[PDB]
């Protein structure tokens, strides 16, 4: 039943892994729910939020597996955060 | 991370494990724990070589993260230099 519980999760959030809720001057158009964390990534929880975030004021201008005690997504996160922002800041200067 | 939140638990260690063995995996454990969390990285006769070929691996390499990403010695001298 691990090995069940698993092929659940692992269909269960490709949509979310396809897409923080957002709102409709910048720091109140996409903001942190706090219950809505998976107390796994509370780690990164301002990452995330800061990855898209940039990647929101370029484009109106013009995959992760989950393991136990390995933290190949808590790395996977930080390569492209790591990149979010080296083509916005770039954009600016 | 390292003077508490770990204990050897004297009650539920197996017989066929010698009471130093089992401080060696404890310290495997802790070296592999503490090198995740503060340091922020990622990565029978054959029984007691796997216990050592874990050991002078490990810890071999904790010092080398904690000497070219922090110059664990490099403060040493330095806080004799001035604090001293």
């Amino acid at each position: 039943a691990q090995e069940l519980c698993l092929y659940l999760t692992k269909a269960a959030s490709a949509p979310y892994f396809e897409v923080v809720e957002e709102h409709e001057y910048w720091d109140q158009r996409y903001t942190i729910v706090q219950q809505q964390i998976p107390s796994f990534l509370q780690k990164m929880a301002d990452k995330i939020l800061s990855t898209g975030k940039y990647l929101n004021v370029v484009r109106e201008c013009g995959e992760i597996i989950y393991t136990l005690k390995e933290r190949a997504y808590v790395e996977q996160i930080e390569k492209a955060f790591n990149y979010a922002s080296k083509v916005l800041l770039d954009f600016l200067m | 991370l390292w003077h508490d939140k770990y204990t050897l638990r004297k009650s539920m260690i197996p017989s066929f494990m010698t009471m130093d063995q089992s401080r060696k995996v404890l310290l495997i454990g802790k070296s592999i724990n503490f090198l995740h969390q503060v340091c922020h990285d990622q990565t029978e006769n054959a029984f007691q070589g796997k216990i050592d070929a874990a050991y002078f691996e490990t810890s071999k390499y904790l010092l080398d993260v904690l000497n070219k990403k922090y110059s664990l010695l490099d403060h040493m001298q330095a806080m004799r230099r001035y604090l001293l």
